[PDB]
């Protein structure tokens, strides 16, 4: 008997940026961190999924600012 | 796994609110 | 400037069972497979959140079932 | 991560149906 688990794991980082760094940069530093594919990635925050070629200060994300990402992984 | 995460990108969506 | 990101990882395994596995049992394969340490486990299928002392087939998971799991990590 | 755990359960449990 085989069965199929939709494995869904919460983990919250936090990041050392600057205002001037875009979404791409951030996704390479998620993945120089934890191993997340950068185009496997989608950034989150104030209710829109963020452009690559945006910066940080584009979407008004200040110190403390939380956001989310979701990703799929094929092993942890 | 493509409907999981449109799902679950709806639902960031939302707590990001 | 330091910010915070809710990283939501999905990943797929599949698991060699028997019907007549408990949940408990279910998530300690889970945490020898994947790492998950049981008591951060939520497994989830059709609708409830199952118990530890009830079996699969309790919960009539056949083959090929597919159910979510819900952890917390501090690391990948 | 309780807040965000609730949630997301609650969110499975959708899917799970």
């Amino acid at each position: 008997m085989q069965i199929f688990v939709q494995t869904i794991t919460v983990m919250r980082i936090a990041l050392e940026v600057e205002p001037s760094d875009t979404i791409e940069n951030v996704k390479a530093k998620i993945q120089d961190k934890e191993g997340i594919p950068p185009d496997q990635q989608r950034l989150i925050f104030a209710g829109m999924q963020l452009e690559d070629g945006r910066t940080l200060s584009d979407y008004n994300i200040k110190r403390d600012s939380n956001l989310y990402l979701v990703s799929s992984l094929r092993s942890l | 796994y493509p409907e999981d995460e449109e799902e679950l990108i709806r639902k960031a969506i939302e707590l990001s609110l």
